[PDB]
């Protein structure tokens, strides 16, 4: 069984630069007068794309962006220029023998400059607390980044327990995050309250960006 | 993807069986070998079994190797994928592909399917509640504004948000959560045509056969 090992496993590349992925096999995999190692790219929520086929040959498509190099062992898919749409997961696969296992994949992220979030805050709806819960929701959105922090204060005091947050995968238009963080209360601990606070901390800067509502006006 | 279609994606116990099929529509298997591939919640992205054209060869990953099988029929232009003894780390979303046609050995598999997705679990099937996400009445508009779908308490995965059928939207992965997935949907619009022009979310969930709209309303 031929094991490949793609390297690096993530790498950041920025617009207009070049991006360069190996796959390593444990045997050859040239027969024929050929080399049988392909490259596929996934995106999330897709079904995976052919790119190059046997080693060296674009498939029908792709463009030339993107090539294939190497022999024996050792093979290389260039990304060069990277554009936005580019974000994705890269693998290899030989068919030279069978199992045709694929390489563990490599997650290309496009790297652009840091980026403050934008936040929203959402108070639970009234269906929601006619049904007996309370999920206040923020979203934080087009930063860079990856990493950020959230924290909810409720009246003003730090609350930990009930908090999940989830991010999206990069946007393949704008080269951003986003993340939902959602703050899951009974209706009845919602409903003794008045204020709810959202308070992003993102690395682009020490002040925290708050949003907030009341629930004694309007 | 419109060349091949998976169908037989389903929520089954753990030990139990089930059968995929992929059906060409606008291509021919006849003179193609042809894989199954899957993709785990995750794992990274999994070879799992190959077939010869004629079907008197076929070869399987380890994983699956004693549980699946693989087989055809050139007539019908299908592809099926026995499982069985079906654990936990079996659930993903499985894709059939054909491989190129070139002489001189082997081939990459240039045609894949959009996938059927499997869920190998003893919990049960549930449909989302959807909430609307629209701004508290005390927010200061601004030029645009964000609304979004909080989809509660589902199961299995997936489901799909629709806004005004068909941009400015993000798609907050799914999280498990007590033995249920919530997922939310939000989409940025100009403050000058929401709420004078309708939103809504329609959220489709093929396991419980279920759409769920949401149009939002002002708060």
């Amino acid at each position: 069984d031929i094991v490949l090992t793609q390297s690096p496993a993530s790498l950041a590349v920025s617009l207009g630069q070049r991006a360069t992925i190996f796959c390593r096999a444990s045997e050859t995999v040239d027969s024929y007068g050929n080399s049988f190692m392909h490259w596929y790219q996934q995106k999330p929520g897709q079904p995976p794309k052919l790119l190059i086929y046997r080693a060296s040959n674009l498939e029908s498509g792709i463009p030339a962006r993107f090539s294939g190099s190497g022999s024996r062992t050792d093979f290389t898919l260039t990304i060069n220029p990277v554009e936005a749409d580019d974000v994705a997961t890269y693998y290899c696969q030989q068919s030279n023998e069978d199992p045709r296992t694929f390489g563990g994949g490599t997650k290309l992220e496009i790297k652009r400059a840091d980026a403050a979030p934008t936040v929203s805050i959402f108070p639970p709806s009234s269906e929601q607390l006619t049904s007996g819960g309370a999920s206040v929701v923020c979203f934080l959105n087009n930063f860079y980044p990856k990493d950020i922090n959230v924290k909810w204060k409720i009246d003003g005091s730090e609350r930990q327990n009930g908090v999940l947050n989830s991010w999206t995968d990069q946007n393949s238009k704008d080269s951003t995050y986003s993340m939902s963080s959602t703050l899951t209360l009974t209706k009845d601990e919602y409903e003794r309250h008045n204020s709810y606070t959202c308070e992003a901390t993102h690395k682009t800067s020490t002040s925290p960006i708050v949003k907030s509502f009341n629930r004694n006006e309007c | 993807e419109v060349q091949l279609v998976e169908s037989g994606g389903d929520l089954v116990k753990p030990g139990g069986s089930l059968k995929l099929s992929c059906a060409g529509s606008g291509i021919t298997f006849s003179g193609y070998g042809m894989s199954w591939v899957r993709q785990t919640p995750d794992k990274s992205l999994e070879w799992v079994a190959l077939i010869s054209n004629g079907g008197s060869y076929a070869y399987y990953s380890d994983s699956v190797k004693g549980r699946f099988t693989i087989s055809r029929d050139n007539a019908k232009n299908t592809l099926y994928l026995q499982m069985s003894s079906l654990r936990s780390d079996d659930t993903a979303i499985y894709y059939c592909a054909r491989h190129k046609g070139l002489r001189g050995g082997t081939n990459a598999m240039d045609y894949w399917g959009q996938g059927t997705s499997v869920t190998v679990s003893s919990a049960k099937t549930t449909p989302p509640s959807v909430y609307p996400l629209a701004p508290g009445c005390g927010d200061t508009t601004g030029s645009s504004v964000t609304l979004g779908c909080l989809v509660k308490g589902y199961f299995p995965e997936s489901v799909t948000v629709t806004w005004n059928s068909g941009s400015s939207v993000h798609t907050f992965p799914a999280l498990l959560q007590s033995g249920l997935y919530t997922m939310s949907s939000s989409v940025t619009v100009p403050s000058s045509t929401w709420p004078s022009e309708t939103v809504t979310c329609s959220v489709a969930h093929p396991a419980s056969s279920t759409t769920v709209d949401k149009k939002l309303e002002p708060s």
